[PDB]
């Protein structure tokens, strides 16, 4: 998935140093989704439809991916090791630059 | 793609203030990717060519006392040992910003980009001098007692420990504070002791 | 904590003097509170024309040419082939003694540093060149007779052979010497092939 949906992993990063990677006390990022996929299964959502929902969800993520901290030339935030918000626009069906 | 350019410019990046807040608190810093070279570019600069003919002999003249990798390098570890004998204290809060202008593979080409960064720094001349230089209407010097007023008043009300140490240290050339030199002493021309 | 400096610097010493020839002893400053070590500076540098501009540099750039097989480490053979490129060769025992003036591996580390300290021998250009300048009475040309009177008598007294040998090569413009030019025949950019 990390390869198909194009994600690098820088740690603290680039040009001048600092932080994170805001960690979450005692709730695990892995499990809770499987609790909810079974919830969707009970409502009625078929397998492709569960992926297409999880797809538009991840599409909102890549719009940001504002990690680890804020930018100089603008104003804005971008995403590290490039790949960036092109990745949003592949997952839609519209052009990246706009 | 760009990942690679910024692998290169991860070692060479490193250069300039995200962990600015070492001793003083973590401020909203500058940051990240290949685009944002152009308002990392601020005022304070000057750029020279590669060949020196014999302009910068001084690196071959001085090198002797100072070395690390005599092929022609300094690496991430050196600053932690020679600078001890060249100037200021290094703490763990400020490590990477004390090393800030230099934590990349400084070959001669990137020695040029320590030199150009002596002329950039942390807001050199253009800012550092002119900051008080633009106070008065003519050949001024900064009006000391009004400077004491603003330090206790203006926005972030300071504390006494600063002021008194500042007062014994004040280079008052006759009835007002000579800020232009209390700043421009770190260059002009005409001495030879510390710094390096 | 109060540690990540002092750990990291143990790398430094490996490319430089501390293995290769530790006459030039360092001193590590920091005790456990780091803001104290600020009394460790190298204060003072320039004497006169220390690394004589026309002499010192155009050698290190030529390291790639002494370094024959391209490893940084000159053997007696990397020398041996390169003097064969200049013009006249000196023998092994002559070069072996020269090599033994250094402590071992004449490489980029050793070569530069031995060059670095050796400044005594010759006199600086202005010093030799001013010798008949200060002697002329109001600017004309100085009589080769008084030069010939002083050398043989008023100080250390050179031999009949020594004197008239060094005399002969003289731009003698009509009984006086062209002083600065013969001073250039004593010292200037010229003679090769003598080391290294």
């Amino acid at each position: 998935l990390k390869a198909d949906l194009l994600l690098s992993d820088d740690i603290y990063d680039y040009h001048f140093v600092s932080q994170g990677k805001i960690e979450i006390p005692g709730v695990d990022d892995a499990e809770e989704l499987r609790l909810t996929d079974t919830a969707f299964d009970i409502l009625g959502f078929s397998h492709e439809y569960k992926t297409d929902v999880y797809k538009i969800t991840a599409s909102c993520m890549h719009l940001g991916e504002m990690k680890f901290k804020q930018r100089p030339r603008e104003e804005q935030a971008e995403a590290d090791g490039t790949e960036e918000g092109e990745r949003v626009a592949h997952l839609l069906g519209v052009n990246a630059a706009d | 793609m760009g990942d690679e350019e910024k692998k290169e410019k991860k070692k060479k990046s490193k250069k300039k203030s995200e962990e600015e807040g070492g001793d003083a608190a973590p401020a909203p810093p500058p940051p990240k990717p290949p685009s944002q070279k152009r308002r990392a570019q601020r005022s304070g600069s000057n750029v020279f060519a590669m060949f020196t003919q014999h302009q910068v002999q001084e690196f071959k003249e001085a090198f002797q006392l100072i070395d690390q990798d005599k092929d022609g390098f300094i690496s991430k570890n050196d600053i932690r040992a020679t600078f001890d004998s060249l100037g200021r204290l290094c703490t763990e809060q400020e490590l990477d910003s004390m090393v800030a202008e230099a934590p990349g593979p400084i070959n001669f080409t990137m020695f040029l980009t320590i030199f150009g960064d002596r002329i950039a720094g942390t807001d050199e001349e253009d800012v550092i001098v002119n900051a008080f230089n633009l106070f008065d209407e003519g050949e001024g010097k900064c009006k000391e007692e009004t400077l004491k007023r603003s330090l206790t008043t203006w926005g972030e009300k300071f504390s006494q420990d600063e002021v008194e140490e500042a007062l014994s240290e004040a280079p008052i050339d006759g009835n007002g504070l000579i800020d232009i030199k209390k700043f421009a002493q770190i260059l002009t021309k005409g001495a030879e002791e510390e710094g390096a």
